[PDB]
């Protein structure tokens, strides 16, 4: 109906609670492996944030995998920063990590992050 | 909070 | 780090994408039964919105159930309205459904919805 | 959108 009321903070409260489940390792259903590092997460959150994970977990065979190995060129810290952004809306972008974060966001198909990385790089040129 | 969206 | 940037629309975009997965029945992992009606959903979203589902899916036996039957006194339309609110932040509150929505929100332990229902009832008294 | 939170 077009007569709905809306609770402004609802989406952020949901995301905060999903990150609390991740912290507590509650109902995490996939491990993403990035070189030597492992990250536990929820497939639905990954799919909701990343075009690559959306394609992976909608595939009729890969949807059932409990481990996904990323390309060995992907930087684990870059992935960690992007996984935290998925679950919090906050991106820890720094001079020392921007190239790794941008390359990881391009691979993960997260256009908005790629955009802000390009802007920060262009500003320093 | 609640608002008219 | 305290040096993060934030993407304002991220939490709402995640919620919209989770609702699109629900619409498409992608990676739904539980059916909630309310009298004769069945509702497919994602356990993590239910837990992130409801104190009752948080308690249910953190229980060491119930976390593994694929079907949860609610109390037969719960109104299916009331539940449907609250499930849509979980996935969209929008509550279709109407004169004809407010008592059922409030009773369902009390059972589901969704305090903010109980609050707005009490306020709308008090305004009509 | 991006902001300083
Ligand atoms: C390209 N791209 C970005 O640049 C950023 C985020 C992003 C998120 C998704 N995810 C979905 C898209 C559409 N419909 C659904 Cl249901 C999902 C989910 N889950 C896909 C592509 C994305
Ligand atoms: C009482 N109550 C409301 O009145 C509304 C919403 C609501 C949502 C939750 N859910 C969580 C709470 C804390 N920590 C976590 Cl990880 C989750 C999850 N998932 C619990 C109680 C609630
Ligand atoms: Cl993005
Ligand atoms: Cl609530």
């Amino acid at each position: 109906a077009d007569s709905c009321i809306q609770f402004t903070r609802h989406a952020s409260d949901v995301l905060l609670n999903l990150n609390r489940l991740r912290s507590r390792d509650i109902l995490t259903d996939v491990v993403i492996v990035v070189s030597r590092e492992q990250f536990r997460a929820h497939k639905t959150v990954l799919m909701a944030c990343s075009g690559l994970f959306y394609s992976i977990f909608t595939d009729q065979l890969k949807c059932n995998l409990s481990v996904i190995n990323l390309d060995p060129e992907i930087n684990p810290e870059g992935f960690c920063i992007l996984l935290d952004f998925m679950y919090t809306s906050r991106l820890n972008l720094r001079e020392g990590n921007i190239m790794a974060v941008m390359a990881t966001a391009m691979y993960l198909q997260m256009e908005h992050v790629v955009d802000t990385c390009r802007k920060f790089i262009k500003a320093s040129e | 909070a609640w608002v008219i969206p």
